[PDB]
DNA sequence: CTCTGAATCTCTTCCGACGCGCCGCGGGACGTACTGACC
RNA sequence: UCCGCGGCGCG
DNA sequence: GGTCAGTACGTCCTATCGATCTTCGGAAGAGATTCAGAG
């Protein structure tokens, strides 16, 4: 993962259960950004008529 | 806008009844064409209709008298009519 | 960064995560001070000592 | 449509078969493969089933509606819809006869006890492996009889053709079409009423029952036997194409290839004349075949796939968890939801959710379309479709037109209670993550580490105004188990309260007097004063007055800048002392449930939102932080653990000396251990709790710390004892995966570091919780799911029952601890009698009112110690109970109303807490009051003292107030110091017995002489070792002479002058009786004193399963005995471990007889009187003999009592009413005892509302009614006993309740709610009730 | 996840499962005890009849919806109908009474 | 000393939380010859 | 498009 | 009579039971066997 600068506080609710508040400057950065690649295959098949 | 609904169920006495009552009166003002009897303030017709019920402007009791005095009204309309088709073949 | 709940901790005993939340701290300042000793283009001799 | 009244179920006639079927099914081809086109006469055929595609004919000759209902002459298929091939079945003609396999192997087997013939003879005849015979002539051989191959050939020499003898499902159907049902009904009658065995009793009634059944319901015996087998439609078994060309078939396909394999086989062979033995192995196997496809696996190896597989049979399309009852039925998949991980909105107000804007234009598509064509946008659906598509401004515009007042509803799984279903308005939201309201968490059980939460969209106005009015979170804000608040600041909400409201000895500001909550709020903003800092203010505070109208009051208050900050949100009516003091969580609860009680719900929504806003607020601004330094460890714990290291070496020295066992050794350290835990724990809290600050004064002052630890938990946010305890002490000791205490406790804490040793001695604990947790999560499904199948016909129905009937409420009392008081057993209940002020006659409260909180405060300030309330059980309402006997909504107050599922409410609300239950001679007054002895009676010794002469006296303590707040058991001889009525001291200790001995009391001054005490024969006269002194045993009868047992030893009581001792008040003598192994110490003519005691006689499971057994209503293992009858005792002749008891009625000529097995420490003595219901012999009590033995209200009381005490063990609040709908639905069956003049039979089982309607009928017309007793079924078994046959099926044992509606006829009348959700129509409850009221009244104008 | 109208399995008729196959969530059983445990029959029915399982009642809602009536007309389940050729496919007559 | 009933033992059957996501694998089909009906 | 099995994961 | 479509039979492939995956706990009901009491 990533090295992350944290406090420990209650910061108006939108740490209230388990949840997380991030900074924008943490996705300015692309910390957290990640690559993912899909692979889609067409089948052409013999078909009736 | 509406919140709570406390208003109309003191109005009408019971939660299931409140509804049902709505949903007739909403559906008067849905598809019937009938015009609220409040000021709309861009409310849809279920919170009108329990607005109208806030103020006591519509229960059961209400509604039945006005769908009585709709149908006494298309009788007349019906024996008009048939009086016309007379008045004409004669 | 990032702003996490006091409140978990406690409940969930998980206390090694504010002792990393302190060493890592400490983590970063060494590094900060040889930031800065190598923004200021110190010598190599005080660089290595510290 | 074509509405129906009720749905039927009965046997199938092989004409009625016939009649459904639309063609004969005559070859095992599916398709052919050269064109994809269905076989001229196969599973799949066109012109049996339908056309392929729709209003086009299999040849392609018609291909247009205008053909419609034209049967092609080419290919005789029908034109018309494809919708048939759903719809129209099939049949095959069987060359053979076939037993149908549920109708034979279902226990009981329905043929077997039709025909008296046992299963494995019938298997063997229908399996091809002997005989039967049917018709007999002068022969010898029986009706019946089963002939081996051999025999069979034996008595074909001997006697030719003059007996009829065959095999197979042919000789069944030959033996069931000859059996005349009245005649045998009538010898079965007579046969019942000559017989004397109990056993032979039950099986002839109930074969009378079925034969009766079989007579009712018009079915025939041999339709039992399947000559015809329907074939079902073949788009409900699909042959679906896959890629590659293959296809993708159902295991019914292949059942069906193999039964018409076999049967077309069959038939060649017939034609060919084929021998005996071929013909017999093909009508096995055919009969094989059919058992399979109709339920594979009951008889022999399933027959499996290529995949090794058992193929799936149509009972495992209708059985199971997977089955279509419980997969399709019960529930379903459905459109217009969706679903997303769920987030904190912080900023929502209650009633309104966060939702993405995309899931919000896809799941209101339909609105969008309908609106953008209203405004002429779109033209079409297409273009509405395309532009929706594209996603423009015009269309997110419309979104938001369609959204501003349409409800969704949100539900989180598992749904444990209906709170886990709750309606919210709509706010779009960028983002794809859905925003929830912190306070509605709780209800929702959800936390923000990766829930998942659903989506709904009500569409219909009725749906709108439901979501509206009855699932909306404003209108759910108080907990249906228990009437407590359920929407409850908690977290940072709750901290921040705290954080709030806490003063400080010395602060910024203090001693500064305010004007007002503004200044106080502009002073803290400013930075001069700071939260803590204790100030006077002036206040205004309203209160209502006896009319309703808020009076207003001023003064000025020494309080906290915070807690004037925070009364500025406070709604005008509440007093200032709610929040003037340091605010919890369950200060804040306690608040919100004053503000609903006092002001009403809209207050309150307002209160909590506001609540919510200031208390995450002021948490971000006080930044409460964990670090290291808060886990403050004592500096004590070092030395305490030495001290402790230093007795366990000493106790280890001991132990080496060998003055001390292994096992006290064990216990020696287990004991100092936990002393040690107890100290460091002690010292841990009492170091965190206080801190020291300079006051005003430049002094020091102790004040309530403000740690941030102790703060957490302090303020209930989170966070506790025991937490706190394993941060900053020592965690303790640990048990073993046996659960035994490991002997040496982790000593280190979690700021240190745990060993290795240690960590792994943990882990031990760790798992065990989560594997626990894992099984405790399908146990307690499983008991909900039960709970709720027995419930859910329960609906309210009428307001008031007129019952003047009831249960007694006192508070529950254990041991001397008040474990319940009165105000929450009776708050929110409706008084059964009028209430009088306690010690006059004067009405305090009226009958029939419904006590709210204003009535318990009156209650408690006059002190009444009893209430009387009407209950569920006591309710006289048929299919249903009344609104009075129900009393309170807890969710909403004020009394239920008429409609309410009260069944699935209290079912829910005691099987939600089930994953917290866990699943794997001295009395001393504690109080200064007088003491009290009821079930008394009383003798008075030469020493003064008190002998109790009955077993079951209990013992009180009553208050000057009038209360009593004690309760004891004494048992039978104790000696006690005080008489009735006395006043004792608080600590004053009375008890004297002997848990090892049984006293034996005498009752006056006399000489006592001994009666068949007899060396050997009876007893043994020793100088004993243990002493050197006189002593006489009693030998037991596996110990004395046979000879002596019928010779009893026995005490008599003469005066000084020898003349015989009768017993005070009766003419009966003074007599005593000595059981086995008793011991006396005296010797024959020694003089006694009045209340002289002489005898020396010798001598778990609970949580989830422990509810479990209580609703199952399971029998204990070794359960209590209990006189049946009131009378007077005596005793009979034993044998080999049995005794027998004889109860004589006082004035009852029939006296009772008992056997006792003779190991129960038999309790009651042969001349002591005895009233039914009293225990003979201790031990747990089963609840069918309390029920018919003390009552309904007694078992009743007992249920409640026993799961309530396990729910009260772990913490839980669960009202006695959801118990008592449980209890009501498990005593819904009686059995009669005489018929009177009603149609009932003598010891069938009927519903009690049937036979209560029927004596009210009876007694209505004069004549005499039936008598009848109650039956307590467990919830399982009353839950399968129900009218209803689709509910039972629907529940559990599919295959057993439909054969068994299916022999009986049933009629399924759709009253439960489970039936209307089956069938699709409108519940019988809430909305829909009226509804179905209306239904009521057509069928009774027609 | 979120779907309005989609494929629907060939023999139970009722909506599809998975986001993969653009599936509906499941009303399981505990959630309809929840409806039921409120007065919500009138959400209970069209969740069981008109979003799931009966074709002309969900056609008819669509087009109703498109026109403005937010009116229900539901009818039977389909999946009651395979219940009910199920039971008969066994050999028991199971029928519907005064329809 | 024997017979019957009741009690106990043995064997078989039924039930076992809900919701959601991903991957992999498997699942009778095709060909040729002979017979009948229609033109 | 259906069914089944196996494996893994989350709440 | 000749032609086309539909229907019927064979191939893949066997041959020892042996492949085959195989083995819970608790509660309730039915049937079979044993013990105690009465005759
Ligand atoms: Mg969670
Ligand atoms: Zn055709
Ligand atoms: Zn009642």
């Amino acid at each position: 993962g990533q090295n992350m600068r944290v406090a420990f506080m209650p910061w108006n609710g939108y740490n209230f259960e388990d949840s997380i508040l991030v900074s924008e400057r943490v996705v300015q950065e692309d910390r957290f950004t990640t690559i993912h690649i899909q692979e889609l295959a067409c089948v052409s098949r013999d078909t009736k008529l | 806008a509406r919140v709570t609904v406390q208003d109309a169920v003191e109005k009408i006495g019971n939660r299931f009844d409140l509804v049902l009552v709505a949903a007739r009166r909403a559906r008067q003002m849905q598809v019937g064409g009938k015009d609220p009897l409040v000021p709309e303030e861009n409310d849809k017709t279920t919170v009108i209709a329990l607005r109208e019920i806030e103020e006591g402007l519509i229960n059961n009791q209400i509604l039945d008298v006005r769908e009585r005095q709709e149908q006494q009204e298309q009788e007349a309309a019906e024996l008009q009519a048939v009086t016309a088709i007379a008045e004409g073949r004669r | 960064d990032i702003v996490l709940n006091p409140l978990g901790v406690p409940s969930r005993m998980n206390i090694g995560q504010i002792l990393e939340t302190h060493l890592g701290m400490a983590a970063k300042g060494i590094g900060d001070k040889i930031n800065a000793m190598l923004k200021q283009q110190q010598e190599v001799a005080k660089l290595r000592e510290f | 449509t074509e509405e129906f009244d009720a749905i039927k179920i009965a046997l199938a006639s092989p004409d009625m078969i016939r009649s459904w079927s639309f063609g004969e099914v005559k070859k095992p081809e599916t398709i052919n493969y050269r064109t994809f086109k269905p076989e001229r006469d196969g599973l799949f055929c066109a012109r049996i089933f339908g056309p392929v595609k729709d209003y086009e004919c299999l040849c392609g000759k018609y291909k247009r509606l205008k053909h419609r209902g034209v049967i092609c002459e080419k290919c005789g298929v029908e034109v018309t819809q494809t919708k048939v091939r759903r719809e129209r079945m099939g049949h095959i003609e069987l060359a053979s006869p076939t037993a149908h396999i549920w109708f034979l192997k279902s226990l009981p087997s329905r043929i077997g006890l039709l025909l008296d013939m046992p299963l494995r003879d019938i298997e063997r005849v229908l399996y091809f492996e002997s005989y039967v015979v049917i018709e007999g002539g002068m022969t010898n051989l029986e009706r019946q009889q089963i002939l081996t191959e051999e025999q069979y050939l034996d008595a074909l020499e001997e006697f030719g053709d003059e007996f009829d003898a065959k095999m197979g499902a042919e000789a069944i159907q030959a033996l069931l079409k000859s059996m005349d049902l009245e005649q045998e009904c009538e010898q079965l009658r007579e046969e019942l009423n000559e017989t004397n065995s109990e056993t032979k009793r039950k099986k002839l009634t109930k074969r009378i029952k079925l034969l009766e059944a079989f007579v009712q319901s018009g079915n025939k015996p041999e339709w039992m036997i399947l000559t015809v087998l329907p074939v079902l439609p073949p788009d409900l078994r699909p042959l679906v194409p896959l890629d590659g060309g293959r296809f993708a078939t159902s295991d019914l396909n292949d059942l069906y290839r193999r039964v018409i394999n076999r049967n077309n086989r069959l038939k060649r062979l017939l034609d060919l004349a084929a021998p005996d033995i071929i013909v017999r192995n093909e009508k096995r196997m055919l009969q094989e075949a059919v058992d399979a496809l109709l339920d594979n696996g009951r008889r022999g190896r399933a027959i499996t796939g290529s995949n090794k597989r058992p193929l799936k049979s149509l009972a495992d399309m209708i059985k199971g968890k997977q089955g279509r009852f419980r997969q399709n039925l019960l529930g379903k998949r459905v459109d217009y939801s969706g679903r997303s991980v769920i987030t904190v909105g912080p900023y929502l107000r209650l009633h309104q959710c966060g939702l993405p804007k995309k899931m919000a234009l896809e799941l209101f598509k339909p609105f969008i379309y309908g609106k953008l064509e209203l405004r002429g946008l779109a033209t079409t659906i297409k273009a509405a479709k395309k532009m929706v598509e594209r996603e423009e401004a015009v269309v997110w515009d419309i979104l938001d037109e369609v959204i501003r007042e349409h409800p969704v509803l949100l539900n989180r799984a598992p749904t444990l209670h209906r709170l886990g279903i709750q309606a919210f308005e709509p706010v779009l939201i960028e983002g794809k993550a859905i925003q929830l309201h912190p306070l509605v968490c709780a209800a929702y059980n959800a936390d923000f580490d990766g829930d998942q939460m659903a989506v709904h969209v009500p569409l219909t106005l009725e749906a709108q105004l439901e979501a509206r009015a009855l699932m909306m979170s404003t209108n759910n804000i108080l907990s249906p188990a228990n009437g407590e608040p359920i929407i409850v600041p908690s977290q940072d909400v709750v901290l921040g309260l705290y954080y709030m409201t806490r003063d400080c000895v010395n602060a910024k500001g203090e001693g500064m007097v305010l004007t007002g909550p503004k200044e106080a709020e502009r002073l803290y903003r400013s930075g001069l004063a700071s939260l803590h800092a204790r100030v006077k203010v002036r206040i205004t505070e309203y209160e209502k007055d006896a009319n309703g109208e808020l009076v207003a009051k001023t003064s000025l208050k020494d309080t906290t800048v915070g807690r004037a900050i925070l009364w500025m949100i406070v709604p005008k009516g509440l007093p200032y002392s709610i929040v003037n003091q340091a605010l919890g969580k369950k200060a804040i609860s306690k608040m919100l449930n004053t503000c609903y009680r006092i002001l009403g719900l809209k207050p309150t929504v307002i209160f909590a939102d506001q609540i919510m806003y200031t208390g995450f607020a002021y948490a971000a601004r006080s930044g409460a932080s964990v670090g290291i330094d808060d886990m403050v460890i004592p500096e004590k714990k070092h030395e305490i653990i030495s001290e402790a290291e230093a007795e366990v070496a000493e106790i280890q020295e001991q132990f080496q000396s060998g003055l001390v066992t292994a096992g006290e050794r064990y216990n020696k350290v287990i004991d100092i251990w936990a002393a040690a835990n107890d100290r460091v724990s002690k010292a841990m809290m009492d170091n965190l709790q206080t801190e020291t600050v300079i006051n005003r004064d430049g002094q020091e002052e102790k004040q309530v710390s403000f740690n941030s630890i102790y703060m957490m938990a302090d303020s209930g946010a989170r966070g506790s004892a025991a937490q706190i305890r394993q941060l900053a002490g020592m965690r303790g000791l640990m048990a073993k995966p046996d659960g035994s205490i490991i002997e040496t406790p982790i000593t280190a804490n979690f700021r240190e570091g745990l060993n290795v040793l240690q960590y792994f001695i943990s882990t031990h604990g760790a798992r065990k919780g989560l594997a626990d947790t894992a099984l405790k999560t399908a146990n307690s499904g499983y008991l909900t799911r039960r709970l709720v199948d027995v419930a859910q016909d329960l609906v309210v129905t009428e307001d008031d029952c007129g019952t003047h009937e009831g249960i007694m409420m006192t508070p529950v009392i254990e041991g001397g601890d008040v474990k319940e008081p009165l105000r929450d057993r009776v708050l929110g209940r409706v008084t059964a009698e009028d209430v009088l002020k306690p010690g006059t006659a004067d009405i305090l409260v009226p009958r029939n009112t419904l006590l709210h909180e204003q009535w318990c405060d009156l209650l408690e300030e006059n002190s009444v110690d009893a209430v009387k309330v009407r209950s569920v059980v006591s309710c006289d309402t048929d299919f249903g109970v009344c609104a009075h006997c129900y009393g309170r909504d807890l969710a909403r107050g004020h009394i239920i109303n008429k409609g309410e599922a009260i069944g699935v409410i209290a079912a829910q609300s005691i099987g939600e807490p089930g994953t917290q239950l866990t699943m794997r001679s001295s009395i001393q007054v504690k109080n200064k009051g007088s003491i009290k002895l009821s079930n008394v009676k009383s003798v008075v010794n030469s020493s003064g003292k008190l002998v109790i002469t009955s077993r079951n006296t209990e013992l009180k303590l009553i208050d000057e107030f009038g209360r009593t707040k004690e309760s004891y058991k004494v048992p039978y001889g104790a000696v006690l110091a005080k008489g009735d009525g006395e006043q004792v001291a608080g600590g004053e200790t009375v008890a004297n017995w002997d848990p090892h001995t049984m006293p034996v009391i005498t009752e006056v001054s006399g000489f006592v002489r001994f009666t068949d005490m007899i060396d050997g024969q009876t007893i043994t006269r020793q100088t004993d070792e243990l002493t050197g002194l006189s002593s006489l045993v009693v030998l037991d009868s596996a110990e004395r002479t046979a000879g002596g047992k019928d010779l009893r030893p026995a005490l008599k009581i003469v005066d000084a002058q020898g003349n015989d001792v009768l017993i005070p008040g009766t003419d009966m003598p003074a007599q005593y009786f000595l059981p086995g192994k008793a011991i006396v110490q005296l010797e024959d003519g020694v003089q006694i004193s009045s209340g002289d005691t002489l005898a020396r006689i010798p001598q778990i499971t609970g949580g989830l399963p422990r509810v479990a057994d209580l609703f199952e209503a399971r029998r204990p293992k070794e359960p209590a005995i209990l006189a049946e009858i009131s009378g007077i005792v005596s005793f009979g002749k034993e044998t080999k471990g049995k005794r027998r008891l004889v109860i004589t009625p006082v004035d009852g000529s029939d006296p009772y007889e008992e056997m006792i097995p003779k190991w129960r420490q038999l309790n009651v003595f042969e001349g002591e009187r005895v009233e039914r219901g009293d225990v003979i012999s201790d031990g747990p009590e089963a609840p069918h003999d309390i029920l018919r033995l003390r009552g309904v209200h007694a078992v009743t009381r007992y249920i409640v009592n026993e799961v309530q005490d396990v729910y009260r063990l772990q913490g839980v609040k669960i009202n006695d009413k959801h118990i008592e709908v449980i209890v009501r639905q498990m005593l819904r069956k009686a059995t009669i005892v005489n018929a009177g003049s009603s149609d009932f039979l003598e010891g069938e089982q009927v519903e009690y509302s049937r036979v209560k309607i029927a004596n009210r009928e009876l007694e209505a017309n004069g004549k005499v009614g039936a008598t009848y007793s109650r039956d307590l079924l467990g919830i399982t078994k009353a839950s399968l006993a129900t009218e209803s046959f689709i509910s039972a099926a629907s529940f559990q044992e599919t295959t057993r309740v439909l054969t068994e509606a299916a022999v009986a006829g049933k009629r399924d009348e759709l009253r439960g709610l489970k039936e209307n959700v089956i069938v699709g129509r409108l519940i019988p409850a809430g909305t829909g009730y009226a509804y179905h009221q209306d239904r009521m009244r057509r069928r009774a104008a027609g | 996840h979120a779907r309005s109208t989609g494929s629907y399995s060939l023999v139970t008729q009722q909506p599809l499962g998975g986001k993969a196959q653009f599936g509906g969530q499941r009303f399981g059983e505990m959630e309809v005890w929840a409806l039921e445990a409120y007065g919500a029959a009138y959400t209970l029915q069209e969740m069981l009849t008109v979003k799931s399982d009966d074709v002309n009642g969900r056609t008819k809602m669509y087009k109703n919806i498109v026109d403005g009536n937010h009116q229900m007309e539901p009818g039977m389940p389909e999946s009651f109908n395979v219940l009910l050729k199920e039971i008969r496919s066994l050999g028991i007559n199971i029928e519907l009474e005064d329809e």
